[PDB]
């Protein structure tokens, strides 16, 4: 009762007669109805009004355009009042008093509101007679009843509006939608996606305007949708779209939202979808194209696809989709080299003999990035690293590692287990990264991969399963000890295995002569419980070097470092095999029965001494078994005397280990010294470095086994020189310094089992 | 995965853990023991102790794996020097008993 | 300087420029008669006879190449400047004074096309330049008119 | 009207009688006039004054010295008021008010200024009876009329000065001259140019009170010349000047400027016109001196011109300009070598023997720096370098390169171009300055040189045009390969020309045999279209080395590097040209037809079968043409069974190219094996190395081709080796080892068309 529904929202108010408190009631002038209901503001204003004052109403036509709604924020019921009588000559300073109430849902009679129930808000009018007013309404009463009453105070005259009741929510005018962009999606379909206001509590239907506007073909296609974002169908090239969207309530009546500034989106003569593609090496891609030529769409049966404007694509890969949509599908494509500052391939679409300058981009990124890494001997730190200086196709992306490992192991089956935990790894000057894991589960199987983010998308390298306990690098063995054996002649290597790992190990020894550069020899031991080895070497005590490495037996893990080399020490091993080749000389008168005989011999050479023999000795044997021993020191010449008929002498070598075993012998005897068997000797210088000696002999009774020839210079008293000759040969060659001018002698002696007889002496070359 | 290689891994890891700690019958009882060792070892944040603990749960998970190998759904169950000593002692006890490979 | 020196120096400079163009990785195999419907202000295609049109073509090419920052383009632009200053001497040899042609106002769309299809522009420009220079040599033997 | 001109600027004001507002009138006591005009400040001051108070005027004498003038800056009209009653017993705190008005130019009557038009500015009175009044006078009103009135309040007594009209523009006090630099002219006229003050917009009459503070001559000539660039002729030695030029307003009245600091400049008894000249190698200059030797001044005909206290310049360079001015012209002086702490030549002018110590400086610069340039092979940059290790004459002078460009080629007319562009070249460790131009203009004229800055001046080296196309250094040739031609024997070298430049090119090619130390032979190619050259060499399987290099044919340019040398690989070239030898060592028996035939041949050497043999072939031929030749291979011995009666043999060598073409041959004949042509031979062993061999012949009935000679030792069956000389020789020698100890088989055989007769077998020497 006493309420006129606002059907529709638009209504025009006109005030007609029924000066401090002169109030005039105003009514709506509709097409067929005229309602005049008194408001609950003034009840005692029934005062007599003079007839003359009505003449003022002739000059004052109180016509007003009053409207309002609830804004999308559901906070303010801003109301607008416009003055139809736009008289610029006189401006009225009128004040608006608004009484609004929001009664609650009461089930006990629809009682008329009393005085003071409404709220007073002084409504603000602009300079140009337009009044905007703020009405705070609680959100819990949006579906409830709201009452309006307006009082206009213009020049001391009050104008009264009727009571208006309407639901705020059913005629809410939304805000102009924003957050809109116009790009071609990946299926040849423009999307008009606007961030439709969230403060609206009800679904909204939107009127959306656009068209196909071109230079020649012009048509208008205005539409109405209901979703917060729409997706048009079959965009054609060379057609401007003037899109503009406004909102309103979808269910029941409502007020359209504010018109926004029109958005213009113009596509060029060739349209590609998708325009940019990011794909790794070895995959398959696809494209699309629509062409317009002098305002006419080219049929799909005469279109050819190019590549960098360099080589035409073979026709085998072309596919037909519709009247004006084509398809090109690259098969097993390679990596795109960087051509100058351009890091992408351009793919064109064109017909006949003309190709437009618009192109579709195509990037290709390689993803085979290698990761491989250790576990240090203490089973704590795990260190690894991946290259990025070879692979180009980058310098345009940030990179990051990932983890995934929980139970015991890995390398079972895809997928990469999309749960992952990033970890940051640093950079080093070598050109490769690295980063450290600790503490590490030695028996947990990590799954690693590299993720490449890029300006267009994301890519993932193939994973890798790594188990730390199986990639350990052991520490090199300590206390390496090489020592030449005793009484045998072998090289002995001894050592001790590293504490980690606790698996079985194999060792690889490498050894050789000590020196600046050596051609070392390798040897393998395949037993964990063997820890010392013995090997043969050619020499005896030439110093040697040895080094050792360790590895796990089953082939897992990596090799260790080379140990600190441990050189040996030189020291003698055993007794010499052979004594000296010792010769006699006599310096005394022949008439003497006592002869001062001097024994002379060369110093022994290394391998005969096996290393070193520090002492020599002489031993004797008379016919009466007279035997004795005496030291000579490091003197290689000794002398003694001989008077008894038959006396043998022996020269021995004594060193650190013991006396020699196999040694030569020789006996002196005057009685058999009177025997000669050599008849003639000849010597001749072949040249300055070769002399030939030959001899003709005679037989005897005793057994002859070796000769001896003694030569010395005759111009100067040089050292006596001799060398062994076997009795078997009859000719010999002598190779040393010689000059034919000076004079030399020779003296060949036959020696039997018990002495030397008469010699053969020659004073010149024959 | 084949089970015949598991016991070698058990022996290797138990030897490794006893060796590193020296540097400083039924399955349910086994698991509850190991579990209480984890708790009584968590209290000490020392670098050796934390890594020994982190190496203990690999043993525990492997123990669960070997329990499941025999089709047995195993239910889930001055101080630091002596603690480390008793850890080691229980460890060679575990080694000796798993040498015989008892039942569930 | 003798005129024969100028006649040989022109050929030397032309060959140097064309080899520089061949050194570029972009324009390795594109041909010079390819038709693109958006780039028609690039000189080329139809043959050129007169000296004035030749100088105009070089001026347009200089203006077009000014809009690229690569070092090779800078060096080629310098060589084009030298070649133009040389060709005016051949013009003055036969008493046929030429003006200093300016960057033609027909370059209105250039910038726009750039921001749309940069890559393509670059390629076509260089390629056509090379082609045009070839024609120049084959016409400088016949001594074209003023 | 009511205005008295201020003539002159110095005036004295005295106040005379006509207590809070007692006004006294003051007048100016001129020499012939007494003007008393009442000011327009007070009109209502006509108040009766008691006669008794006049006695106070007895004790107060209002004598004021007022001086008003415009400052040089034309900003403040500073006025000074001084109290002539210098009474130190009492100091009155009198206040001075200066009423100043500057009426605008009005053409409608000279109206008297009214009350309140005068501007009042308080004067800054000081303790010492000096009051300063600062009147802000705009520059635009300087030419206008300025009216002034003074009011003095002393002890309640008011003194009013008459109104005075003056133009501030005419009365200007200038500033003392600045920049009085003493620089004697190049003609010795002693320019004393001083910079005129900038605040003065009109020329100034400069009262130049220049003095001559010499030992005996004193001058005080006060020239009033207005020229700033003063020129005092006939400079005298030992004449210090203390110029006291102060200046005055030339156009209109003014006041001499305040005395500034004296400009004491002492001429130390030796004066040259500026000895501050900088010269170059070969340049010529001239000097003049005036010396003081007590007040007589040394005449120009008695000068004793020296440098380094000695080497009196001859009276041939001498020319007399004035009585005391003499020309000592220096022609093409050499570099002034430094010595001690001197970087010049201590020029000395004196008289007789008493010569002073003051000297002059002779600076000579070896400006000749030779700049060199080089253009990169890719024709992108141009590197230019220059050395300054010869500048050691006046070092620490700064050096900077300047370059200038011309469109096409540089002209032949030498002229340093007026404009230039600097270029900073960086220092290099080799004592050279190196700098790079990039990008380059190929055919443009770069004229570049070096400017030197010394504490005395700046100098330029002669320019050197460089054309960046005439100094190009081409790249070395690419893909150089040499190979030995087959079936011809030549060596063919092929190469590919570099990319740049694009002119014609010549080539130099050097070849030799490989080794640590190489030998070289050089060949030249001038034609440009050739890419392969063939040349002959004697050696045929040497390891060869070939290198090439380029240059422009026109002569302009540099020589390129030498390419990477191209070694050759030895391979078969032709078939062997000569076959190998072969001989009979048959060990068969006489009656057996199938006799054990053995043939010996030495392996063929390198330089005959063209350096390679792998397979042999032993050609055989029966009377029935049995050609079983088989393949000996690498083996060098052969045996054949002698199946048939008459046999012929032949040895051939087969390489990869093919088989032998020219060969030896031999035939077999049982019958004439019983013929003899030789009846004696002689073997004389003169020495073991060479043995003399002779034989005799008979009238053989067949034709004899040659002889074959063989030798062996019987005693030990020594090696068998032989020789194949022709029949022409008679007494041939053999050259190899022998021994007279043993006895040798000699084997001389004649050779006939079916074989050999009886051997001439010999057992011993002759
Ligand atoms: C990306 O594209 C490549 C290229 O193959 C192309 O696409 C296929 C779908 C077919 O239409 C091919 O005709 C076409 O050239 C694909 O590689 C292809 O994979 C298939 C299936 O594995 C291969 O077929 C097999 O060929 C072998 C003989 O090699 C037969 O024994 C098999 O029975 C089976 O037919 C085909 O050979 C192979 N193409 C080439 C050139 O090797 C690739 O699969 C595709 N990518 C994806 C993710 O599908
Ligand atoms: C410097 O002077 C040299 C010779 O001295 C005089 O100069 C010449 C010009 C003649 O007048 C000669 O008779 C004089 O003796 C010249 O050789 C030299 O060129 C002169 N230097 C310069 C830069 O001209
Ligand atoms: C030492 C000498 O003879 N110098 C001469 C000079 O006299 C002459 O004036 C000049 C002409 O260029 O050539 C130089
Ligand atoms: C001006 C001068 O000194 N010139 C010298 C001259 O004196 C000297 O004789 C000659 C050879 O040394 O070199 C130059
Ligand atoms: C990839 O490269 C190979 C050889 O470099 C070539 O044969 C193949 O055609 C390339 N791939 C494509 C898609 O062209
Ligand atoms: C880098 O890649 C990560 C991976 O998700 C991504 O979140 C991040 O935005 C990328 N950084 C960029 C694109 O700058
Ligand atoms: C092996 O030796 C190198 C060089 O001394 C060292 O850098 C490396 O760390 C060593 N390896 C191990 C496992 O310690
Ligand atoms: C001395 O040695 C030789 C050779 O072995 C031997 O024949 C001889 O019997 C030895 N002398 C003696 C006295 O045994
Ligand atoms: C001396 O003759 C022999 C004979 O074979 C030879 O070996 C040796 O080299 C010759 N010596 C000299 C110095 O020529
Ligand atoms: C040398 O003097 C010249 C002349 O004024 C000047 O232009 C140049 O900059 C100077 N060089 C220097 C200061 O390095
Ligand atoms: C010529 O050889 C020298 C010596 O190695 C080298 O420095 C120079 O760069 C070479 N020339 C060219 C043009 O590369
Ligand atoms: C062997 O060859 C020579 C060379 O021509 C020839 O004179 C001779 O007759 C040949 N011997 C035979 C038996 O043919
Ligand atoms: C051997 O004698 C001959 C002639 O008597 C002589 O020419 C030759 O040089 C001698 N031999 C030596 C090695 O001097």
């Amino acid at each position: 009762n006493l309420s006129y529904p606002i059907t529709p929202w638009r209504f025009k108010l006109s005030c007609m007669p029924p000066l401090s408190k002169t109030t005039f009631h105003c009514c709506f002038r509709s097409e067929q109805d005229r309602n005049c209901s008194l408001c609950a503001d003034n009840i005692e204003g029934k005062t007599f009004v003079s007839t003359v004052n009505s003449l003022v109403f002739q000059q004052i036509d109180a016509n007003w355009n009053i409207q309002c709604w609830l804004k999308g924020d559901l906070k303010l019921f801003i109301c607008y009042v416009e003055s139809l009588f736009k008289n610029l000559f006189r401006n009225y300073n009128y004040k608006v008093h608004l009484l609004y109430v929001l009664p609650e849902v009461l089930e006990d009679s629809p009682l008329v509101p009393q005085k003071g129930s409404f709220q007073m808000v002084h409504c603000n009018c602009s300079v140009h007679e337009c009044c905007e007013c703020l009405v705070p309404v609680p959100t819990a009463k949006l579906n409830d009843t709201l009452l309006m009453c307006l009082k206009i105070t213009s020049g001391g005259v009050i104008f009264q509006s009727p009571l208006m009741s309407v639901q705020p929510i059913n005629m809410v005018k939304p805000d102009p939608p924003l957050g809109l962009h116009m790009e071609i999606t990946d299926d040849g379909n423009l999307k008009i996606s606007w961030s439709s206001p969230p403060l609206v509590p009800f679904p909204l239907q939107y009127q959306v305007k656009y068209s196909e506007n071109s230079t020649t073909v012009i048509r208008e296609a205005d539409k109405i949708v209901s979703a917060t974002s729409l997706l048009v169908d079959s965009i054609l090239p060379g057609s401007s779209y003037e899109v503009q969207v406004r909102g309103k309530r979808l269910d029941g009546p409502g007020i359209w939202s504010d018109w926004s500034t029109p958005r213009v989106f113009t596509t060029q003569d060739v349209i590609y979808f998708p325009p940019k593609i990011l794909t790794s090496v070895g995959s398959n891609v696809s494209f699309h194209c629509i062409y317009k030529k002098e305002n006419k769409i080219v049929p799909s049966k005469e279109i050819v696809w190019w590549m960098n404007l360099a080589e035409k694509i073979p026709q085998s890969q072309y596919d037909v989709v519709s009247d004006h949509v084509s398809k090109v599908t690259f098969f097993n494509l390679n990596e795109t080299k960087p051509r100058g500052k351009f890091t992408y391939d351009a793919v064109y679409c064109c017909n006949e003999h003309e190709c437009h300058h618009r192109y579709a981009e195509l990037y290709v990124i390689d993803v085979n990035i290698n990761i491989s890494c250790e576990t240090d001997g203490y089973l704590t730190k795990m260190t690894c690293r991946w290259s990025t200086s070879t692979i180009q196709s980058l310098a345009e992306s940030t990179l990051q590692l990932r983890y995934h490992r929980s139970s015991l192991y890995c390398s079972d089956i895809p997928s990469i287990h999309p749960i992952s935990e990033p970890k940051d790894c640093y950079l080093q000057s070598d050109g490769f990264y690295e980063c450290i894991f600790q503490p590490i589960f030695l028996l947990s199987g990590y799954t690693m991969w590299i993720r490449i983010n890029h300006s267009l998308g994301s890519l993932d390298s193939p994973p890798t399963c790594v188990l730390p306990d199986s990639v350990v690098k052991p520490l090199p063995p300590s206390s390496v000890k090489a020592e030449i054996t005793i009484n045998i002649g072998l090289l002995k290597i001894s050592w001790e295995k590293p504490v980690f790992p606790e698996n079985n190990l194999q060792f690889q020894i490498r050894y050789g002569l000590s020196g600046k550069e050596v051609q070392w020899k390798m040897y393998e031991v395949y037993d964990a419980k063997s820890k010392s080895v013995s090997l043969p070497v050619p020499d005896l005590c030439a110093v040697y070097a040895v080094q050792v490495r360790c590895k796990r037996l089953d082939g897992l893990g990596y090799w260790s470092n080379w140990s600190n080399p441990a050189y040996t020490v030189v020291m003698d091993i055993k007794v010499p095999m052979r004594g000296p080749e010792f010769w006699r000389i006599i310096n005394g008168d022949t008439m003497k029965k006592e002869k001062n005989v001097t024994l002379l011999w060369k110093p022994l050479m290394k391998n005969d001494s096996l290393c070193s023999v520090q002492r020599y000795v002489i031993n004797h044997h008379t016919s009466c078994n007279g035997t004795w021993s005496e030291d000579v020191g490091n003197h290689t010449k000794f002398t003694f005397l001989w008077t008894e008929q038959a006396h043998t002498v022996t020269v021995l070598a004594i060193n650190s280990i013991g006396a020699s075993v196999a040694n030569f012998n020789l006996t002196f005897s005057w009685p058999m010294s009177k025997v000669n068997i050599v008849q003639s000797l000849s010597a001749y210088p072949l040249n300055s470095s070769c002399v030939i000696v030959s001899w003709i002999l005679s037989p005897s009774d005793y057994k002859l086994m070796y000769f001896i020839i003694e030569w010395k210079n005759l111009n100067e008293d040089g050292e006596i020189k001799w060398l062994r000759i076997s009795s078997s040969v009859k000719k010999y060659y002598i190779h040393d310094h010689f000059i034919p001018i000076e004079k030399y002698q020779f003296s060949l002696y036959p020696i039997f089992m018990e002495g030397v007889g008469k010699p053969k002496i020659i004073n010149s070359f024959t | 995965v084949p089970i015949q290689k598991v016991q070698d891994d058990t022996k290797t890891l138990i030897k490794t853990i006893v060796t590193r700690i020296n540097d400083i019958l039924t399955l349910s009882k086994m698991d509850q023991t190991l579990a209480v060792y984890q708790q009584i070892l968590t209290s000490m944040p020392s670098r050796n102790v934390i890594q020994i603990s982190n190496d203990l749960e690999n043993l525990r998970d492997l123990l669960h794996v070997l329990a499941f190998s025999k089709s047995c759904h195993l239910p889930w169950a001055s101080t630091e020097v002596v603690a480390l000593s008793r850890l080691q002692g229980s460890l060679q006890d575990m080694l000796w008993q798993l040498d015989l490979s008892p039942g569930c």
